[PDB]
RNA sequence: CCCCACAAAUCCCAA
C-alpha cells in the first residue's frame, strides 16, 4: 500500500479510502476494477527485494496511524496489506502457526505433501503410474481464511475426527 | 566394502513396529506371514520325531 | 499425522463397547499419547481442538488467521455458554466397567489427514531367494524380492 | 546400529495382524520411537549360532551399559508417569480393585496382604501393594536433603524387605540412574529376575491407570491473572534496566571491560539481563502452577517436559539466537525494514517478548522461523560429520 | 495370644493439612505422662479430627506369615474392635535419645507415626502391631 | 496372512467346549477357569455379583490381551464350599434377577403405552 | 462515506482481487 | 501440486558448508517463505515464493 | 421384586428411563450387550451385474452395506453358517436388487426406495428399508444423468454388529449416575473454583444436593442409573432393550449348561 | 462424493437428511445453525459431517462421458 | 467478546447482492 | 544395468 504523508484531514493516511473497495466488491459480485485498475491511479506499488532499504513499512493499517489478548513512528511510506500473507503455499494450510514452534511448523509443511485426498477431478479419465483419492473428503473446520485462494476448502486433503487425549492404559 | 566387510544376506525380514505392554522384555511380536516365509532347519532326533512328523 | 508435525501410528484398534464414552454417548475417533504435547511442544494444536468443537457447536465454522486479535478468552466463554467445560475438559467413563473416570479428559474435534506410508508396501522378508549374476550375493529390492 | 545395543537377541511369540511388536521398555537402547521406524530382523540357521546368541546377546544379561556402568534399561513414559500417581501418600485402593490388579501379577503368592486401614472399610497404600511386585529381600536408602526419617516432604525412598517403608516413586528413584532399583536388584539377585519384575510392575501400572485415567488440555497452561500481570511487569522492568545501559553506552561513560571490546561488554550485558528476565519470569509462572495441574505433574514426574518448556508456553520465550550473536542488521542500519534504522531495543533486533499461548507477533515469528533453521541445519551437517568420525 | 502392649490418652495440639486433600499429619502429647511424645499420619476425610481433642490409643500386637487376610466376616468378628481407628504396619527404626528416651518409628503403607516416652524400654516392640483409636 | 482369524470373537471353538477347568497347586480350593469367544462383557458381571457373596473367598478375572477374545478368571474359597457351586448359584442370581427386571420393564412400557 | 480509511480486515477484498487477475501460476506462465 | 510449482533451486556443492545461504536472511523478508523447506541435505538450498 | 425401572419419556426413535436396585456391573454390560450384539440383518453381498456411473463399484457395494432394514422378525431364520444349505437358500438368507437407469436430461437420484424385495418373503416382516422422513426417500446411493445404468443384485444375510458395524442397531446410547458426586468417585480439575468451572447436568435436580458438607458416607453404593437410548430405527426401541436383556441372559444360560455338562 | 452414511462416531442415520439440508439453506435463508437444529442433531458427531462434507460427484457428473 | 471468530462465504455474497 | 532425481529414518535432552 502505498502512503501519503500529507492529509487534507490531518496527520497521515494511506491514500486507498473506502469508495475504492467497495467498487472492488461490487465489481466481483457482478461475476470493473481489476487489480491493474487499482495500479494505474496510484493506489498500490510494487516493491523489488532492493528497495526495502530505503522504505518504512507499517505493519497495521492502525498500528500507529492515529495517535489480556496479547502485546501490541511517524515517518511512514508503506503499509503492508497483510501479515498472514508472508507464508507459502503449504505452510498457509497451518492453523496458527503463530502458536506452536518453528520447527513444528516446518515438520508439517514438508510432510503434507505426503498426504491424500484429491488432486484433480478428470481422474476417471486421466491414467497415470500412481494415484491416490480417498472416499470421504473434508473441508477441515479450523482454517485461514487463505487456503479458500488456494481453493483448499473446494479440494480438501483429509477428514477431521473426533481425537481424545488420553492414556487409556495401551497402546 | 560393498561385498566383503558387508553384504546381503539371507533368512532376514523388516516391517514397522508397535508397544505392546502385554510383552515382556526378551520376547518380541512377529507377524505369522513372517514365520511362514522365515525358515529354521533341524535334524531327525528319536526325540523330534513325533513332532516333526506331526509338523510335516 | 496432525496439522502440527504430530506424526504417529496406529497400535491396535478397540471398539465402540469398551471404549471409553462421555455422558452423552459420543465415543472418541482415536485417542494420543499426552505426553506428546509438551516435548514437542506443539501447542496451538489444543486451540484448533477447542475452535473446531465451539464451531462445530455454533454450526458457524471456525477461523484460523496466523495474524489477528482471536484469542483463547472468547472461545472458553463462548463454549461455556454453549453449555460445556470452559476449557474443553470433559467427563469421561471407562467401557469395561463403566466407572467415572478419575481425572478428566481434553476431548474435541480435529483434522487429520491420511499419509503415503501403508505397512503393506514396506514388509518383507527373504529366504533362499534369487542370487546375483556377478557375485552371487542375493539380488537387491523389495520388488525384485531381495535381502 | 551405534553401540553394543541395539543388537539384543529376543524370544519369539508369533501375532497375527501384520507388524512387529517389542516391549516398551526397550524402546530406549534401540532409540526407536514409534513415528513410523522401521526395523529389521536376523534368523540363526545353525545351533551353535542359537546357543551363543541367547548366551551372549540377550537382553536379560545386557540390562547396565558397560559404557557408563548404569542401567540403559529403566520403565519409561507411561508406567513412570502412573507409578509417580500411585505413589502418593494420598492415595488408597478398595477391595474390588486389589483382587484384579493381584490377580495381575502372574507370580503373586495368592496370599492378600492385610488392609493397612480397617475402620470403615479395608484398604491399601499404593504402596501397599506396589510392594507385591517387588522381590523380596531388597533394600534401599535415599535421604535427598529432606528425609528426617519421618518425611514431612515425602522426598526419598526407603525399602526394607521388598516392602516399601515411605517415599515416593520417581524417575530418580526407577528409572536408568546410578542408584537406580533396577541397578540394585539385577546386581544382587540375578540378572534375569529382573526381567519379571519389569513385567510386573508395567503390568500392574498399566492396569491401574486404565481405571484411574490421566489427561491434560489447554487449562493445564493457562496461569493466574495477577501471576502474569506479574510477569508483565517484570518484563517491563527488565526492558527498563536495558534501556537505562544503553542510555548510559550512548553517552560514552562506560565499564570498558577489561580485554573485551566496547560493544562486547554492551551486548554481554545486554544478554545478561535478557536471560535474567526470562529465568525469573518461569520462576514466577512455576510457582503459581496449581498442585493439581497435570503438565506440571508430569514434568515433576520425569519423563517428559521442563522448566524451560513450561516457561516459553506461559510466560516468555526469550530472544532467538543466531550462534550467540543475536540477530544481526541484515539491512543496512536495521534488521527489518518495519523498524526505524540504528535501534538496539530488545524488539527492535530480535527479543521474542510474548508467549506460545498469546502467540506471536509478524516479527517474533521470523525471529524464531530464524533460530529453528538454525538448529535443523547445524544437524543436518554434524550428523554426516560426526558419522565420518564415528567409523 | 492377644494383648495390649501400651495404652494411654493424648491431647493434639494441631492438624496440618500438609496440601493433601485427605490425608494429615496428627501430634499429640500424653496427659498422664509428661514426656511422651507423639505425632502419626491420619486420614481425616475418613475421619475427622480436630484441633485440642483427647485421642485413645492402643498397640494391639494382635487380635483375639499370617495366612491370606480373611474377608470381614460379616457374622461375628469378636475382636479388640470397640474403638474406630483400626489400621496395621510395621516398625522399622528404633533410635535412643537422650540416654533415656527411646523412638520407635512404624510406618503404615505410606503413612508414619512416631512415638516417644521411657518406661517400657522392653514392652513395646519386633516390627508389626496394629493400632487402635476411639472417637 | 495366515493367522488366527476374526471368528475367535464369537465363534466357538472347534474340539472343544467354552472353558476348561484347571486346578491352582497355591492355594486349597483354589480353581482357574479359562474363557474364551467372550470379554470384559460377561468378565466383569460374573467377577462382582460372586463377590457380592460373602462366603466365597476370592475372586478376580482378567484378559491376557486384546487381540484374543479369551480371558481367565480365579476362585477360591472357605473349606467343605466347593467353587463350582457357588459360581452356579451365582449365574442362578443372575438370570433370576435379570428376568425380574426384564419383566418389570414390559409392564412399565405397556402402561407407559401412549394414551 | 466512501473517503473514510480502512480497516485491517477490509484488506481481503484487496487480495481477493489480486489473486483473481494475477493467477498462482502467473511467474511460470508469464 | 501447487506447492510444486513456485519453486526454486541453486547449486552449492555435494556435501555442503555450514555458514552461507542455509540459514535464512533478513531479506528474505516477505518474498519466500520462511517455513516451506525439505529437510536433509537440502535444507535452506529449495525454497518457496 | 428387585432392579426396579422407571420411565422418563419415549419417542419413536429414543427411550429415557431410571434404573434402580442394580450394580454398575450389570448396568454397564447391559449398555455393552445392546451396544454390540443384538442381532439385526444388512446387506452383505452384492453383484454387480453392469456398472455405468462415475462411482466406483465396491464404493458403491460399502454403501448399500449401511442402508438400514426392517428386522423386527429377524429371529425367524438362522444363520447361514449354521444352516445345513449351501449357497444361502431362504431359510437364511433375503435378496435384493436395485434398477436404476440414467434416462432424463437432469441429474437422477437413486434412494433406498428403489430396490425391491425379490426372493420369498415367506410371510415375516423383513428386509424392508426403513424410510424415515415424510417424504418417503431413503438415503441416497448414487446419482446419474442420460447415459449411466446400474443392475445390481444384493444378498441380506444375518450378521451381529459386535463383528462389525453394518448389523448395529443402537448407534447411540448414554450412562450415568451420581450426578452430584456424592459417591466422589472422581474429583473435578479447576483453575479457580471447582463449582463455577462446571455446568450442572440435566440429572441434578432428581438428587438432592449433597447437605453442605455432611461427613463423607464411606459405605454408601451406587445406584440409580440413568439411560437414554436411541436406535438406528431398524427396529422398535423397547425390542432392542428386550431382545438385549434375552441375549444376556441366554449367554448367562448357555454358560450354566456347559458348566453343567462339563 | 455422496453424503455418508451412518454417521462414524455414533451410528445415525446420515444423508437421507442432506437434500433436505441444502433447501433450508436456499429458500428458508437460515443458519447452518438453526438448519441443524430443526433437522434434529442434538450430538454434534452427526453433525459435523453435515457442516464439512464437500459434495464432487456435482463436478464429476457434470461431464459427458459417452 | 466474539471477537469474530467465524466467517461466512454465502452469507456474505447475498448481503451484498442485497446490498447492491 | 547404471546414472540421476525423489521421499522416509535418526524429531533430542538433562533436572
Ligand atoms: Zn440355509
Ligand atoms: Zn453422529
Amino acid at each position: 500500500f502505498i502512503v501519503e504523508d500529507d492529509e487534507s484531514l490531518g496527520h497521515k493516511e494511506l491514500k486507498v479510502r473506502k469508495g475504492h473497495i467497495a467498487k472492488l466488491m461490487a465489481t466481483e459480485y457482478q461475476d470493473e476494477y481489476t487489480w491493474s485498475s487499482l495500479l494505474n491511479e496510484g493506489l498500490v506499488e510494487y516493491i523489488d527485494a532492493e528497495e526495502e532499504e530505503s522504505i518504512l513499512i507499517a505493519m497495521q493499517p492502525e498500528d500507529l496511524e492515529p495517535a489480556a489478548k496479547r502485546i501490541r513512528a511517524t515517518t511512514f511510506t508503506h503499509c503492508e496489506i497483510h501479515p498472514s500473507m508472508i507464508l507459502g503455499v503449504a505452510a498457509s494450510i497451518i492453523p496458527f502457526p503463530d502458536h506452536n514452534q518453528s520447527p513444528r511448523n516446518t515438520y508439517q509443511s514438508a510432510m503434507g505433501k505426503q498426504a491424500m485426498g484429491v488432486f484433480l477431478t478428470n481422474y476417471n479419465v486421466r491414467m497415470d503410474t500412481m494415484a491416490n483419492i480417498l472416499y470421504y473428503p473434508q473441508k477441515p473446520l479450523g482454517t485461514t481464511r487463505a487456503m479458500e485462494y488456494l481453493k483448499f476448502r473446494e479440494l480438501p486433503a483429509g477428514q477431521n475426527a473426533i481425537v481424545a487425549i488420553a492414556c487409556y492404559s495401551g497402546y | 566394502r560393498g561385498n566383503l566387510m558387508g553384504k546381503r544376506v539371507d533368512f532376514s525380514a523388516r516391517t514397522v513396529i508397535s508397544g505392546d505392554p502385554n510383552l515382556e522384555l526378551d520376547q518380541v511380536g512377529v507377524p505369522k506371514s513372517i514365520a511362514k516365509t522365515l525358515t529354521y532347519p533341524e535334524v531327525v532326533t528319536p526325540y523330534n520325531i513325533d513332532r516333526l512328523t506331526q509338523l510335516v | 499425522a496432525s496439522r502440527h508435525g504430530q506424526k504417529g501410528t496406529i497400535g491396535i484398534t478397540y471398539r465402540r463397547e469398551d471404549m471409553p464414552f462421555t455422558a452423552e454417548g459420543i465415543v472418541p475417533d482415536l485417542i494420543i499419547n499426552p505426553h506428546a504435547i509438551p516435548s514437542r511442544m506443539t501447542v496451538a494444536h489444543l486451540i484448533e481442538c477447542l475452535l473446531s468443537k465451539v464451531a462445530a457447536l455454533s454450526g458457524n465454522e471456525g477461523d484460523a488467521s496466523p495474524f489477528t486479535d482471536i484469542t483463547v478468552e472468547g472461545i472458553s466463554k463462548l463454549l461455556r455458554e454453549h453449555g460445556y467445560q470452559s476449557r474443553g475438559f470433559e467427563v469421561m467413563y471407562n467401557g469395561h466397567t463403566g466407572k467415572k473416570l478419575m481425572a478428566q479428559i481434553f476431548f474435541g474435534p480435529t483434522y487429520y489427514q491420511r499419509l503415503r506410508h501403508m505397512v503393506d508396501d514396506k514388509i518383507h522378508a527373504r529366504a533362499r531367494g534369487p542370487m546375483q549374476v556377478l557375485t552371487r550375493q542375493p539380488v537387491e529390492g523389495r520388488s525384485r524380492d531381495g535381502g | 546400529s551405534l553401540h553394543k545395543m541395539s543388537m539384543m537377541a529376543h524370544r519369539v511369540k508369533v501375532i497375527p495382524y501384520s507388524t512387529f511388536r517389542l516391549n516398551l521398555s526397550v524402546t530406549s537402547p534401540y532409540n526407536a520411537d514409534f513415528d513410523g521406524d522401521e526395523m529389521n530382523l536376523h534368523v540363526p540357521q545353525s545351533e551353535e549360532t542359537r546357543a551363543e546368541l541367547s548366551q551372549l546377546c540377550a537382553v536379560p544379561l545386557q540390562i547396565v551399559s558397560p559404557q557408563s556402568n548404569k542401567p540403559c534399561m529403566g520403565i519409561v513414559q507411561d508406567t513412570l508417569c502412573g507409578i509417580r500417581k500411585l505413589t502418593l501418600r494420598d492415595t488408597f485402593i478398595e477391595l474390588d480393585q486389589v483382587l484384579n490388579m493381584l490377580y495381575w501379577v502372574p507370580d503373586w503368592d495368592g496370599v492378600i496382604p492385610t488392609p493397612a486401614i480397617i475402620k470403615p472399610k479395608p484398604l491399601w497404600s499404593g504402596k501397599q501393594i506396589l510392594s507385591v511386585a517387588i522381590p523380596n529381600g531388597i533394600h534401599l536408602q535415599r535421604f535427598d536433603e529432606g528425609t528426617t526419617l519421618l518425611s514431612p516432604k515425602d522426598n526419598g525412598m526407603l525399602i526394607i524387605d521388598g516392602q516399601i517403608i515411605f517415599g515416593v516413586v520417581e524417575k530418580k528413584t526407577v528409572g536408568s540412574s546410578n542408584g537406580g532399583l533396577i541397578h540394585v536388584v539385577t546386581r544382587e539377585k540375578g540378572p534375569q529376575v529382573c526381567a519379571k519384575l519389569f513385567g510386573n510392575i508395567q503390568k500392574v501400572v498399566n492396569f491401574w491407570l486404565l481405571h484411574n485415567g490421566f489427561s491434560t488440555g489447554i487449562g493445564d497452561t493457562i496461569a493466574d491473572g495477577p501471576t502474569m500481570r506479574e510477569i508483565t511487569e517484570t518484563i517491563a522492568e527488565a526492558k527498563k534496566k536495558v534501556l537505562d545501559v544503553t542510555k548510559e553506552a550512548q553517552a560514552n561513560l562506560l565499564t570498558a571491560k577489561h580485554g573485551m571490546t566496547l560493544r562486547e561488554s554492551f551486548e554481554d550485558n545486554v544478554v545478561r539481563f535478557l536471560n535474567e528476565a526470562r529465568d525469573k519470569a518461569g520462576r514466577l509462572a512455576e510457582v503459581n502452577l496449581k498442585d493439581l495441574n497435570n503438565v506440571k505433574q508430569m514434568v515433576m514426574a520425569g519423563s517428559k517436559g521442563s522448566f524451560i518448556n513450561i516457561a516459553q508456553m506461559s510466560a516468555c520465550v526469550g530472544q532467538q539466537s543466531v550462534e550467540g550473536k543475536r540477530i544481526a542488521f541484515g539491512f543496512v542500519d536495521r534488521t527489518l525494514p518495519h523498524f526505524s534504522k540504528d535501534d538496539y531495543s530488545p524488539e527492535s533486533k530480535g527479543f521474542v517478548e510474548n508467549s506460545y499461548l498469546r502467540g506471536l507477533t509478524p516479527q517474533e515469528f521470523f525471529f524464531h522461523a530464524m533460530g529453528g533453521r538454525e538448529g535443523l541445519i547445524d544437524t543436518a551437517v554434524k550428523t554426516a560429520e560426526t558419522g565420518y568420525i564415528q567409523r | 495370644m492377644s494383648n495390649t502392649l501400651f495404652d494411654d490418652i493424648f491431647q493434639v495440639s494441631e492438624v496440618d493439612p500438609g496440601r493433601y486433600n485427605k490425608v494429615c499429619r496428627i501430634e499429640a502429647a500424653s496427659t498422664t505422662q509428661d514426656q511422651c511424645k507423639l505425632t502419626l499420619d491420619i486420614n481425616v476425610e475418613l475421619f475427622p479430627v480436630a484441633a485440642q481433642d483427647s485421642l485413645t490409643v492402643t498397640i494391639a500386637s494382635s487380635l483375639n506369615a499370617t495366612r491370606s487376610w480373611r474377608p470381614p466376616q460379616a457374622g461375628d468378628r469378636s475382636l479388640a474392635d470397640d474403638y474406630d481407628y483400626v489400621m496395621y504396619g510395621t516398625a522399622y527404626k528404633f533410635e535412643e535419645v537422650s540416654k533415656d528416651l527411646i523412638a520407635v518409628y512404624y510406618s503404615f503403607g505410606g503413612l508414619l507415626m512416631r512415638l516417644e516416652g521411657n518406661y517400657r524400654n522392653l514392652n513395646n516392640l519386633q516390627e508389626n502391631a496394629y493400632l487402635l483409636i476411639r472417637r | 496372512m495366515n493367522a488366527p482369524d476374526r471368528f475367535e470373537l464369537f465363534l466357538l471353538g472347534e474340539g472343544e467346549s467354552k472353558l476348561k477347568i484347571d486346578p491352582d497347586t497355591k492355594a486349597p480350593n483354589a480353581v482357574v477357569i479359562t474363557f474364551e469367544k467372550e470379554d470384559h462383557t460377561l468378565g466383569n458381571l460374573i467377577r462382582a455379583e460372586l463377590l457380592n457373596d460373602r462366603k466365597v473367598l476370592f475372586a478376580a478375572y482378567k484378559v491376557e490381551h486384546p487381540f484374543f477374545a479369551r480371558f481367565k478368571l480365579r476362585i477360591q474359597t472357605t473349606e467343605g464350599y466347593d467353587p463350582k457351586d457357588a459360581l452356579k448359584n451365582a449365574c442362578n442370581s443372575i438370570i433370576n434377577k435379570l428376568g425380574a427386571l426384564k419383566t418389570n420393564f414390559e409392564t412399565e412400557w405397556n402402561l407407559q403405552t401412549l394414551a | 462515506d466512501e473517503s473514510a480509511p480502512i480497516t485491517a480486515e477490509d484488506s481481503w477484498a484487496v487480495i481477493s482481487a489480486f489473486f483473481r487477475e494475477k493467477g498462482l501460476v502467473s511467474q511460470q506462465l508469464d | 501440486t501447487l506447492s510444486h510449482l513456485r519453486r526454486t533451486n541453486t547449486p552449492i556443492g555435494r556435501d555442503g558448508k555450514l555458514a552461507k545461504p542455509r540459514q535464512l536472511h533478513n531479506t528474505h523478508w516477505g518474498l519466500v517463505c520462511p517455513a516451506e523447506t525439505p529437510e536433509g541435505q537440502a535444507c535452506g538450498l529449495v525454497k518457496n515464493l | 421384586e428387585g432392579p426396579q425401572v422407571k420411565i422418563r419419556e419415549a419417542s419413536k426413535d429414543n427411550v429415557d428411563f431410571i434404573l434402580s436396585n442394580v450394580d454398575l456391573a450389570m448396568a454397564n454390560s447391559l449398555r455393552r450387550v445392546m451396544i454390540a450384539e443384538i442381532p439385526t440383518l444388512a446387506i452383505d453381498s452384492v453383484e454387480v451385474e453392469t456398472n455405468t456411473t462415475v462411482l466406483a463399484d465396491e464404493f458403491i457395494a460399502h454403501r448399500l452395506g449401511l442402508i438400514p432394514l426392517q428386522s423386527m422378525d429377524i429371529e425367524q431364520l438362522e444363520y447361514s453358517r449354521d444352516c445345513f444349505c449351501e449357497d444361502h437358500c431362504d431359510k437364511c438368507s433375503v435378496v435384493l436388487t436395485l434398477q436404476a437407469f440414467g434416462e432424463s436430461e437432469s441429474t437422477t437420484n437413486v434412494y433406498s426406495k428403489d430396490l425391491v424385495i425379490v426372493s420369498n418373503l415367506m410371510g415375516r416382516n423383513i428386509g424392508h428399508p426403513i424410510i424415515q422422513d415424510k417424504e418417503g426417500n431413503g438415503v441416497l446411493i448414487c446419482k446419474l444423468r442420460k447415459g449411466q445404468e446400474l443392475k445390481l443384485t444384493c444378498v441380506a444375510k444375518k450378521g451381529i454388529a459386535k463383528e462389525h458395524a453394518k448389523w448395529g442397531p443402537a448407534a447411540a446410547i448414554e450412562f450415568e449416575y451420581d450426578p452430584w458426586n456424592k459417591l466422589k468417585h472422581t474429583d473435578y480439575w479447576y483453575e479457580q473454583d471447582s463449582a463455577k468451572e462446571w455446568p450442572q447436568s440435566k440429572n441434578c435436580e432428581y438428587e438432592d444436593p449433597p447437605n453442605e458438607g455432611d461427613p463423607f458416607d464411606y459405605k454408601a453404593q451406587a445406584d440409580t442409573f440413568y439411560m437414554n437410548v436411541e436406535s438406528v430405527g431398524s427396529i422398535p426401541v423397547d425390542q432392542v432393550v428386550v431382545r438385549g436383556i434375552d441375549t444376556l441372559q441366554k449367554k448367562v444360560a448357555s454358560i450354566l449348561l456347559a458348566l453343567t455338562q462339563m | 462424493m455422496i453424503v455418508p452414511v451412518r454417521c462414524f462416531s455414533c451410528g445415525k442415520v446420515v444423508g437421507d437428511k442432506w437434500e433436505s439440508y441444502l433447501n433450508l439453506l436456499q429458500e428458508d435463508e437460515l443458519d447452518e445453525g438453526t438448519a441443524l437444529s430443526r433437522l434434529g442433531l442434538k450430538r454434534y458427531c452427526c453433525r459435523r459431517m453435515i457442516l464439512t462434507h464437500v459434495d464432487l460427484i456435482e463436478k464429476f457428473l457434470r461431464y459427458n462421458p459417452l | 467478546t466474539n471477537a469474530s471468530p467465524f466467517i461466512k462465504r454465502d452469507r456474505m455474497r447475498r448481503n451484498f447482492l442485497r446490498m447492491r
